């Protein structure tokens, strides 16, 4: 991984996102969403992740 | 302190008809894994304060 002072910074882009495969893989201790509730992320279109 | 008295709901399965009012106190699902009663991922209770 990366430190902590200087964090990565990846740009994902045009693709086909699955957050399913993430949010229900368990192996997770936290999954906070904030601006959006996390089972509709697989029904949302953004610009930039 | 915290007046820690007055709750809201903030997960539900479907929104409310008008005027209409839920009381109940059921364990949410959010994920497709069945809950049984007890806290965990994707199973939280439904009422914060």
């Amino acid at each position: 991984f990366a430190s902590v002072y200087a964090w990565n910074r990846k740009r994902i882009s045009n693709c086909v996102a699955d957050y399913s495969v993430l949010y229900n893989s368990a192996s997770f201790s936290t999954f906070k969403c904030y601006g959006v509730s996390p089972t509709k992320l697989n029904d949302l279109c953004f610009t930039n992740v | 302190g915290g007046n820690y008295n007055y709750l809201y709901r903030l997960f539900r399965k479907s929104n409310l008809k008008p005027f209409e009012r839920d009381i109940s106190t059921e364990i949410y699902q959010a994920g497709s894994t069945p809950c049984n009663g007890v806290e965990g991922f994707n199973c939280y209770f439904p009422l914060q304060s």
